């Protein structure tokens, strides 16, 4: 594991001082030339730990490098030793000294060794291109040459076309004669490698006998031996698609092969992986809207939410294909979110980091007065579906779950008659009407509410909420604003209280209402009876610390005289404030104090009888004080400057440009 | 005004500069204010800022900081302190020197 | 709705206007309003009552007052360069004549920096803080010092300019903004050199940026936006910064241990401190947030002016002269980020006065007098903001006047 | 594809230090400067120590949010992510892991390779790792003796290639390496 003598190891190779690095290399001098026994490699593994532990780079003495060259251009040497030589100039790697050649060693294994060393340097000297060109003239002779061809697949992979037409025909028919048996002697062993990078091969890429035999190949690694057979499943359907990319009527070969396989895909625990890229090539080439389809976006995450890889390629198939959804795919996508939420529950770190780029790509017109509380009670999903586990699991097989905190409490609610519909909506695979607020069901929850995998999922709500809020702050209408203000206007006390979870969305949510506001300066205006009571009720201050300065500050500043307005409004706001005020002076902070000075002063200002009101009760206040030292200084700026009401009638209302930094250097230019 | 003004200490820093801002050094002040504006996400040192900024319009300095002030008005995190500055960005704009001291 | 808000601070008679000249220029502060006669006279008239008018006669076809951002320098036909002295002092239109400096002088000086040329043409560039910056023979940006105690006038710089012959006599204009001397060549290109060392710092290609004979162009005072005005009444503004990267081709101007190379990898560069927490930043910051002269240390078309000079261009404006014997003085004023223009035409007797200063609004003396253009300012809402501004004393006043 | 092979360290519930960092290839590389050594290596070698690190953290939130026997072939903690573009690589990639012990072996794949293979090779290296070497006590046996990883790898995993290896190709290639160290 991790011994301190591997440490100190690692330290020294790391720190060895430059002397003792001219000895050492004096020392593999008169070592390689001598006779190379069991000291060759005793000091051979001692460079490649000094060599390999440091980033910075080690140019020793040039004798060692050519010693090491010339050992790997030694045939006498041994596999060991050269194997290792192979690895100290496979990493020391990039030296624009590259003394080595591409036809230095005859043998295969070492032309392997020589190409590994040779493939590490970069396009810095046209390295690459040579290397290629010599591999190919090193094959072609007789060749094995399935040894070296694992070279030519990463070549590939690293260069698209250097292989020539004829060089690239030359391959294409040697994998051809490779193809031929099949996992369920040498043909077999070059038809392992033939099978082990056929899709890369075609990606970056007999001809009848090819379509007869080594075309059915990619699915008789799967169709045509039970953890080899799920590795190998994938691999299968893969082919398939990338068939369907480089032929267009494999598409629908490939579509007609799921089919015939839904029979068991859709049907065998242990195998739902396979459908990912099922998935994948529906899309690229849509699949059951209901069965397929269906189990992708909500059968499956219900059912097996517990797979930290499996969650990974569903959720990524998703977001990797959202450039070519359709309009039916789109509907699918934003049907069922509450269940796509259950791998956030569960599977939230590898996961989140796409729900951002997702969570745009679903937005329908209604669904976000729901969506927002879809979004609010995602650690109670996590806490339900933990229940689900702990009530419906034999013990033998019970490791692949929860059962390791509080049960009993829980559990005896679960089977509870008085929440047995709320939960059916908590855990739904749909959502097709907003349903009732979550507090009974808090309150059921609070023993676990402080999982490990809930606070989880309580990290990953505050910046899906932001992307939700982006996408609909800049696709909202009248009706979305209202509802919206009054989502939050509801929620601002009605979370699940899972640790840190409220002190974010009370933060999303009431700095974008004010978001919303500034969309439209009217919300105040339209929404006289519910802030009313809000600000006359001493409660929201008492426990809404942190969103009460908003609408307080809103109320005051958005009651501007310049159709639906009228002249009595501001009368009753001002008394709700002046109520509320008067009440008042987590309790109301030093912010509310100093808000609601803000908010009267600048109210009265609009009035005009209001104004003796203000030398009568906001003098008072005023008097009285003289985060206290703000609210005794705040309201000095609408009662000396609203004393004057010319210069007051119009700041406190002022014009749509006050914000571009030059829009008024020229109203002073009237003199 | 030396550090750049990332610290966590800007909610201490504020209330010297503050209680110290005038109208001698103006650019070093103003860049200053200007860095620790994106530092701000509490209300106590959103208030500390536009004390800084009233101490600015009391000094009665007049350029750029039409521009000092906008970009705190826009570029706040509490509404409170955006209308406060936005106030303040007025009474220094449309105002003649001895006004100010009579009416703000 | 541009019409005018043609207020007036000041009256002056049209028996002046009758006797000075076809354009002129005032100071930052009112120290005079000097206009120049065909005849050569250099009439001021003190626009600081009743407005007397002075008279300096002599060769003179330029001259520049003292634009400390007055005293006149001016050079006559014989390339005499004189600075003379004019005191407003109780309205006083006295002057009288300080510095003279004579054309023998002038060429000594040039050839005993080695410059085998003899002076041909002085066009002015500046005059600030009794300091001078000449385009000797269009080629030599020769930056004079008329210093105290009657110091002889001897070149602190003089560099020949870093181009050939066959460009260096075909300059235009020498505008000195904040040390980023820039000389036009008529054929479309602003060899942007610096005062201070006369390095060519960078170059502009006006020809990269699609007419010809660039008469003029004007530099924002923070360096920011130029416009060129050109001999065909065509003015054309791009911002230095994208006209520099857009075509840089022309522009010659563990924690740690990972982090530090990605400082010095530069083929790319991370963003490491991989976990899956401040992983979930990155794409918040991601869905929140979704110059040229720092290295050197649409189109006005009416459908003549005469001389389209604009005034002076800010950040985000730009104002312009224009003045016209058929219809009278068209001042147009164009936005530089709204892109937006008004243009308002005015009586047939009526020049501009170039406020060489920091109050860039048209100041044009027309019939009456001093009359300052501005645009969307109502009479009740400017008398309203000086009320806001002050005693009711001054809104009586502003009222009144007209 | 596969870019890397890796073991490295997995903290408890010290930073993650690679023992082992084997790049399978490399990128393109042009700065005006001339193209030197220090540059490429340390970009190759701060991708890799990123993408150890990235497992670290999967690994450590898996364990405490599992349940599963908290604190053996399927019981291991398994997992996949996405990398970042810029951060630090070019073409974005995925990170395959399995945990044992305190030796987080991993893989960064390209899209276009299985990711079961990937899992199902990197169990059964990790196992062959476990038991040739028997580092279950001298763990210098692992930095020490990288000779026998080298061997290991260069076998079953040539050049950054996954190999379909059934019950006969095994016993072909166990047939191969079983004596060629003592």
């Amino acid at each position: 594991a991790f011994s301190a003598g591997a440490e100190s190891l690692l330290h020294q190779a790391r720190e060895i001082q430059d002397e003792e690095l001219r000895r050492f290399c004096s020392r593999v001098t008169k070592l390689l030339q001598e006779a190379p026994g069991p000291a060759t490699v005793d000091a051979l593994q001692r460079l490649f730990l000094i060599v390999s532990a440091t980033k910075y780079p080690r140019r020793l003495e040039k004798m060692c490098v050519d010693l090491l060259q010339t050992t790997l251009c030694l045939p006498a040497s041994p596999e060991q030793l050269q194997v290792l030589c192979a690895a100290i100039l496979r990493e020391m790697s990039p030296f624009n000294d590259l003394a080595l050649s591409c036809d230095h060693t005859p043998n295969t294994r070492q032309l392997s060794l020589v190409a590994s060393v040779l493939l590490a340097q970069g396009d810095r000297k046209g390295e690459i291109r040579c290397v290629s060109q010599r591999i190919f003239k090193i094959l072609e002779n007789r060749q094995s040459v399935r040894p070296l061809l694992p070279i030519l697949s990463k070549v590939i992979g690293l260069a698209p076309g250097i292989l020539m037409e004829d060089q690239t025909n030359l391959l294409s028919k040697r994998l051809v004669d490779w193809l031929r048996f099949t996992v369920l002697t040498e043909d077999q062993w070059v038809n392992m490698q033939a099978f082990s990078m056929l899709r890369k091969w075609l990606l970056h890429s007999p001809r009848e006998r090819l379509r007869e035999v080594a075309f059915e190949y990619c699915q008789r690694l799967l169709e045509q031996d039970s953890d080899l057979q799920k590795a190998c499943l994938v691999e299968a359907v893969s082919v398939l698609d990338v068939l369907c990319r480089q032929d267009p009527s494999f598409l629908y070969r490939t579509l007609s092969c799921l089919k015939a396989l839904h029979r068991r895909l859709g049907e065998d625990p242990g195998s739902e992986r396979a459908l990912v890229p099922l998935a994948q090539f529906f899309l690229n080439h849509a699949m059951d809207a209901e069965a397929v389809y269906g189990q992708l976006l909500r059968g499956l995450p219900s059912e097996r939410f517990h797979s930290p890889t499996l969650a990974f390629e569903v959720i990524h198939f998703c977001t990797h294909n959202l450039a070519l959804f359709d309009s039916h795919f789109l509907s699918l996508l934003r049907l069922s979110f509450p269940s796509l939420f259950k791998f956030l529950a569960w599977n939230s770190p590898p996961l989140t980091a796409e729900f951002v780029v997702l969570l745009p790509a679903l937005v329908d017109a209604g669904t976000a007065v729901e969506m927002l509380h879809a979004l609010l009670d995602l650690p109670c999903l996590t806490a339900a579906l933990d229940l689900q586990l702990r009530s419906t699991q034999t013990p033998s097989e019970r490791l692949l779950w929860d059962i390791s905190l509080r049960v009993p409490s829980c559990l005896e609610a679960f089977q509870d008659p008085q929440f047995q519909g709320l939960f059916r909506h908590l855990l739904r695979t749909k959502a097709s009407g907003s349903t009732e607020r979550l507090t009974p069901l808090h309150q059921v929850l609070k023993p676990m509410a402080s999982c490990a995998r809930v606070t989880q999922c309580a990290e990953a709500v505050p910046v899906l909420l932001q992307a939700f809020f982006s996408a609909v702050t800049q696709t909202a209408d009248g009706a979305l604003i209202n509802q919206l203000a009054l989502l939050l206007l509801e929620r601002s006390d009605s979370l699940y209280p899972v640790p840190q979870y409220e002190a974010r969305v009370h933060g999303v949510l009431s700095s974008q209402l004010l978001v919303l506001c500034k969309l439209k300066p009217s919300l105040v205006v339209e929404l006289s009876r519910e802030l009313l009571e809000f600000v006359g009720s001493v409660s929201s201050i008492h426990s809404r610390a942190s969103v009460f300065t908003c609408v307080v500050w809103a109320i005051g500043e958005y009651l501007s005289v310049t159709k639906r307005c009228t002249a009595e409004q501001i009368n009753k706001f001002f008394e709700a404030l002046e109520a509320l005020l008067f009440e008042v002076t987590p309790c109301c902070p030093p912010e509310v104090v100093t808000a609601l000075m803000t908010t009267l002063t600048k109210l009265a200002s609009r009035s005009q009888d209001l104004i003796p009101r203000v030398s009568l009760f906001l003098s008072k206040m005023r008097t009285l004080a003289q985060g206290a030292e703000s609210i005794r200084t705040r309201a000095s700026e609408l009662l000396t400057l609203l004393k004057m009401p010319s210069v007051a009638q119009f700041v406190f209302t002022p014009p749509a440009g006050v914000c571009q930094p030059r829009y008024h250097r020229d109203t002073n230019v009237a003199l | 005004v030396s550090r750049p003004g990332r610290d966590e200490a800007l909610c201490w820093h504020l209330q010297m500069l503050a209680k110290v801002a005038d109208g001698d050094a103006q650019s070093a002040t103003l860049n200053f204010l200007q860095a620790a504006a994106a530092h701000c996400t509490n209300w106590d040192l959103q208030q500390g800022l536009l004390r800084v900024c009233r101490a600015l319009l009391r000094a009665g300095v007049r350029g750029g900081l039409v521009d000092l002030l906008q970009v705190l008005a826009r570029q706040l995190e509490d509404p409170d302190g955006r209308d406060h500055a936005r106030l303040y960005y007025i009474l220094l704009a449309h105002l003649a020197a001895p006004k100010l001291g009579v009416a703000l | 709705m541009g019409r005018v808000l043609p207020m007036l601070l000041v009256p002056v008679p049209a028996e002046a206007m009758g006797q000075l000249g076809s354009r002129a220029q005032l100071r930052t502060q009112p120290e005079a309003l000097g206009s120049l006669t065909a005849a050569g006279s250099l009439q001021v008239l003190s626009l600081t009552r009743g407005g007397g008018r002075c008279c300096l006669e002599g060769p003179f076809w330029h001259f520049l007052w003292e634009d400390s951002r007055p005293k006149l320098l001016a050079l006559g036909e014989n390339y005499e360069l004189l600075i003379y002295e004019f005191n407003l002092k109780d309205g006083r239109c006295d002057a009288t004549i300080l510095y003279s400096c004579s054309r023998e002088a002038l060429q000594k000086l040039i050839d005993d920096q080695d410059i085998s040329i003899s002076l041909l043409s002085l066009r002015i560039l500046s005059f600030h803080n009794n300091t001078s910056l000449l385009f000797i023979n269009k080629c030599v940006i020769l930056h004079i010092i008329f210093p105290e105690r009657d110091a002889a006038i001897r070149v602190l710089n003089c560099f020949t300019l870093p181009l050939p012959a066959q460009a260096v006599d075909m300059i235009i204009d020498t505008q000195l903004c904040r040390g980023i001397l820039f000389v036009l060549s008529s054929l479309g290109w602003i060899y942007i050199f610096d005062v201070v060392d006369g390095t060519y710092v960078a170059h502009v290609d006006l020809a990269l940026h699609k007419i010809s004979s660039f008469t003029s162009l004007k530099v924002s005072q923070d360096l920011d936006v130029a416009v060129i005005v050109s001999s065909s009444n065509s003015a054309v503004a791009l911002n230095l910064n994208l006209y520099f990267r857009q075509h840089p081709g022309h522009l010659l101007c563990d924690d740690p241990v990972n982090s530090a190379y990605n400082m010095k990898l530069a083929k790319f560069s991370f963003q490491i401190d991989r976990s899956w927490k401040a992983q979930l930043s990155s794409l918040n910051e991601t869905i929140k947030n979704s110059p040229w002269f720092q290295d050197i240390l649409k189109i006005m078309h009416i459908s003549e002016p005469i001389e389209l000079k604009c005034v002076s261009v800010t950040g985000f404006t730009a104002l312009f002269t224009w003045e016209v014997e058929r219809m009278g003085y068209t001042i147009t004023l164009w936005d530089l980020e709204t892109q937006g223009m008004q243009c308002f035409s005015l009586g047939t007797k009526c020049i501009p006065v170039d406020s060489s200063g920091d109050q860039q609004l048209c100041f044009v003396l027309t019939e009456n007098g001093l009359s300052l253009i501005l645009f969307g300012l109502t009479q009740e809402e400017f008398l309203n903001r000086l009320m806001i501004h002050g005693s009711a004393s001054t809104v009586d006043t502003l009222c009144h006047l007209n | 594809m596969v870019h890397a092979f890796l073991i490295h360290t997995l903290r408890a519930p010290g930073l993650c230090r690679v023992l082992y960092s084997c790049v399978f290839g490399a990128e393109k590389s042009d700065d005006p400067r001339p193209h030197g050594a220090e540059r490429d290596r340390l970009l190759r070698k701060e991708q890799i120590l990123a993408v150890a690190r990235q497992v670290e953290s999967m690994c450590r939130l898996q364990q405490q949010a599992s349940g599963r026997p908290p604190m053996p072939l399927h019981e291991a903690p398994r997992g996949a992510f996405r990398l970042a573009a810029e951060n630090p690589f070019q073409e974005p990639r995925t990170v395959v892991w399995l945990g044992v012990l305190s030796l987080g072996f991993a893989l960064v794949l390209d899209a276009h390779e299985n990711l079961l293979l990937a899992e199902g090779t990197l169990r059964l290296l990790t196992r062959l790792l476990l038991d040739h070497l028997r580092l279950l006590a001298p763990s210098t046996s692992l930095l020490l003796r990288a000779d026998r990883i080298e061997g290991i790898l260069t076998r079953f995993l040539p050049h950054g290639q996954l190999l379909f290896l059934n019950d006969q190709f095994v016993q072909g290639l166990e047939k191969e390496f079983s004596a060629a160290w003592p």
